[PDB]
């Protein structure tokens, strides 16, 4: 699988885990 | 259990071109539940506060009509999103 | 890290806002160009052929381009043309906002 | 006077072109001064023997009121007609110290036949004043009177800013006019300042286009 239909293109952390 | 705000770049289906929030949820967020992520650093236990960014910056963030950018060679739309994930 | 991405995102969105031209001062053609009409018809046809919800009533037709032309006649196309100026500035005209021919 | 009359007439035409050049650049010259008849020119700048006394024609020009309003920082202008066929380094030194002591913001120099290459390495060495060198030749005809050559208008700073904001341009992206083509020399154009061209397009009549000097 792993098409651009089930997984986001990029996962970026906006801020530190809070 | 740590709440980790993240920014996504997800695809929107023309089937979901009418409820993009649920479209993004069911395409991307719902699969991520109970599955470890190689980016955040833990198994995602849920999500909340999914907010879709706007492709038109001048649009007030209180509006309910946002713009999604359609792929030039595909009826799918890709947009930035912000969401908080419950990570164990 | 997260803060580096946060500042990268802030710079990107600030540049985007600095490039957008508000609706009150756009100086482009009020009409819809032939290229804009053709691409809006093609994209709407792609979307409807990809099982999108439709607004106009089907008259038994099955050609997605014909359905898109019917929607354009009824001004029911939920699309926006982002006309790009040479320097990267863009004006977001709406399909209904534009006058077809 | 077999050919000395031809020399006098060529010098008079060059002087007329210089007056027109200064006036177009935006200084105060009377229309009677520009359209100077040949007999009056001979009675003014020429002696009884017929020699073209070129020391008399060195004049000083000042901006008009409209020119001052347009360009705030325009200064006086000096024009010279050296007597010797070739301008020497000593004459160039005298000219540059003359410009410095008069505090002229622009000097115009002409040379009858030639200029020594050594007198050219120090003209751009006295900022902010500038020295522009022309010849008695290549000035017997005003190259802006040619129907192929359109009307060139030097765009001010405010108009240039308005142009760049109107087209959302960059100063580099505009069409470019060389610093050494006769029109830029005629207007005394500087690098970075835009000119305006009114073109006589046969499909649209008058047409406004702009070139930048780089």
């Amino acid at each position: 699988t792993a098409t651009t239909l089930n997984t986001p293109v990029v996962i970026h952390a906006t801020q530190l885990p809070q | 259990i740590v709440r980790v705000p993240i920014a996504l770049y997800v695809s929107l289906a023309p089937m979901y071109l009418e409820n993009p929030l649920q479209g993004v949820m069911k395409q991307h967020l719902n699969p991520l539940v109970m599955k470890y992520n190689n980016k955040v650093g833990g198994v995602v236990l849920g999500y909340e506060g999914l907010k879709i960014l706007d492709a038109d910056p001048l649009s007030k963030e209180d509006t309910s009509e946002k713009l999604i950018k359609i792929t030039p060679d595909t009826p799918f739309g890709f947009t930035w999103c912000h969401v908080n994930l419950y990570v164990w | 890290g997260p803060e580096d991405f946060q500042q990268h995102e802030q710079i990107r969105r600030k540049t985007l806002k600095e490039k957008a031209i508000p609706k009150d001062q756009r100086a482009t053609t009020p009409y819809m160009t032939k290229y804009e009409r053709a691409r809006i018809l093609g994209t709407r046809a792609l979307q409807i052929s990809m099982n999108a919800p439709v607004f106009v009533d089907l008259e038994g037709e099955t050609d997605p381009l014909r359905i898109a032309m019917k929607e354009l006649a009824e001004k029911k196309i939920p699309l926006v043309i982002r006309r790009y100026l040479p320097d990267g500035s863009f004006e977001d005209w709406s399909v209904e906002e534009l006058i077809v021919d | 006077d077999q050919e000395n009359e031809r020399n006098i007439s060529r010098l008079w035409r060059a002087f007329r072109t210089v007056k027109e050049m200064v006036k177009d650049r935006g200084y105060f010259i009377t229309q009677e001064e520009v359209e100077l008849p040949l007999e009056d020119f001979k009675a003014k700048y020429c002696d009884s023997m017929g020699r073209p006394q070129r020391k008399m024609m060195s004049f000083q020009a000042n901006p008009t009121e409209e020119s001052i309003s347009k360009f705030p920082d325009m200064g006086s202008l000096w024009v010279e007609f050296c007597d010797e066929p070739s301008v020497g380094v000593k004459t160039m030194k005298t000219f540059v110290i003359h410009i410095q002591e008069k505090n002229f913001q622009t000097g115009i120099f002409v040379y009858q036949n030639n200029i020594t290459p050594s007198a050219m390495k120090l003209v751009p060495s006295i900022p902010p004043a500038t020295i522009e060198t022309f010849n008695e030749a290549a000035l017997v005809v005003n190259i802006t009177h040619h129907e192929l050559v359109p009307k060139h208008i030097r765009l001010s700073s405010d108009e240039k800013r308005e142009l760049l904001k109107r087209y959302r341009l960059k100063e580099s992206q505009l069409p470019r006019i060389q610093r050494a083509d006769p029109v830029a020399l005629y207007l005394g154009l500087k690098r970075g300042e835009v000119v305006k061209i009114i073109r006589k397009s046969e499909t649209s009549g008058r047409y406004a286009s702009y070139r930048i000097c780089m």
